[PDB]
C-alpha cells in the first residue's frame, strides 16, 4: 500500500490524494526460473482503517526451485520507478530475493495504479526507494510480523 | 487553500487485510492487523495463515503483497 510513503512536497501524493474513496493495483511478478505471479489489491479507507483485499497467483514454480524449497532470506532493498504509460500510473522495479548458499533470485514487477476517482491528478515521473522484511515468525510461517519504510524522490 | 490537508489520511492510521490465493495449486487464506504512520512511509503488520498452512513455498514471495 503505497499510501506507505513518505512524499516530499514537490511531488504528486496520488496514492494520499487518492482518498477517502481508495485506490487499486494490479501487479505482475516474472522471476528469473519461469515463476509468474499475478496479484492484486483493492484498498479502501472506514475511518482510522485502511481494508485491504488481496488476491495472490502463482504458478510454473518449478519443482526443484527455491521458492518451492523454501530457500529464500529477504528481499533486497530496492527502488521503483513511477511514470505515467498509456495514462495509467505505473511503476516499474528489478528486485532480488538473497537465498541460503551466497545467491540471488530475480524478479521483475510492474504494477499499475488507479484511483477511484475521476481526475485524480497524475503526478509527474518519480522514483520510490523502500525496504520490506519480516521482523519475525513461527518456525513454519503460520504467523509473520512484517515492517515496511519507503520514500519517494526525483 | 482553507481544506483540512489530512481530512482523510491521519498521521496514524490501522490496517487489516485478507489474502487468496494459490501457488503451483497450493490454496490458503492469510488474515492481516497493523498499524502505520502514512506521512512517515512506515508500516507493520502482524499476518496469520488461517487456511492451508503449514504454507509448502517461501513466505517471501508474497510479502510485497501484503
Amino acid at each position: 500500500n503505497r499510501v506507505f510513503v513518505k512524499y516530499p512536497d514537490n511531488i504528486q501524493d496520488y496514492f494520499k490524494q487518492s482518498f477517502p474513496k481508495g485506490y487499486s493495483w494490479e501487479r505482475s511478478l516474472t522471476f528469473e526460473d519461469g515463476g509468474i505471479c499475478n496479484a492484486r489489491n483493492d484498498i479502501t479507507m472506514e475511518g482510522d482503517t485502511f481494508y485491504n483485499k488481496v488476491r495472490f497467483y502463482g504458478t510454473n514454480f518449478p519443482a526443484n526451485g527455491p521458492v518451492m524449497q523454501k530457500k529464500t532470506l529477504k528481499w533486497e532493498p530496492s527502488t521503483e520507478k513511477m511514470y505515467v504509460r498509456d495514462g495509467v500510473l505505473t511503476g516499474d522495479i528489478e528486485m532480488a530475493l538473497l537465498l541460503e548458499g551466497n545467491a540471488h533470485y530475480r524478479c521483475d514487477f510492474r504494477t499499475t495504479y488507479k484511483a477511484k476517482e475521476k481526475g485524480v491528478k497524475l503526478p509527474g515521473a518519480h522514483f520510490v526507494d523502500h525496504a520490506i522484511e519480516i521482523l519475525s515468525h513461527d518456525k513454519d510461517y503460520n504467523k509473520v510480523k512484517l515492517y515496511e519504510h519507503a520514500v519517494a524522490h526525483s | 487553500d482553507d481544506k483540512d490537508p489530512m481530512s482523510a489520511i491521519k498521521p496514524d492510521m490501522r490496517i487489516k487485510l485478507r489474502m487468496e490465493g494459490n501457488v503451483n495449486g497450493h490454496h490458503f487464506v492469510i488474515d492481516g492487523d497493523g498499524t502505520g504512520k502514512p506521512y512517515e512511509g512506515k508500516q507493520t503488520m502482524d499476518l496469520e495463515v488461517k487456511e492451508g498452512g503449514p504454507l509448502p513455498f517461501a513466505f517471501d514471495i508474497l510479502t510485497t503483497a501484503f
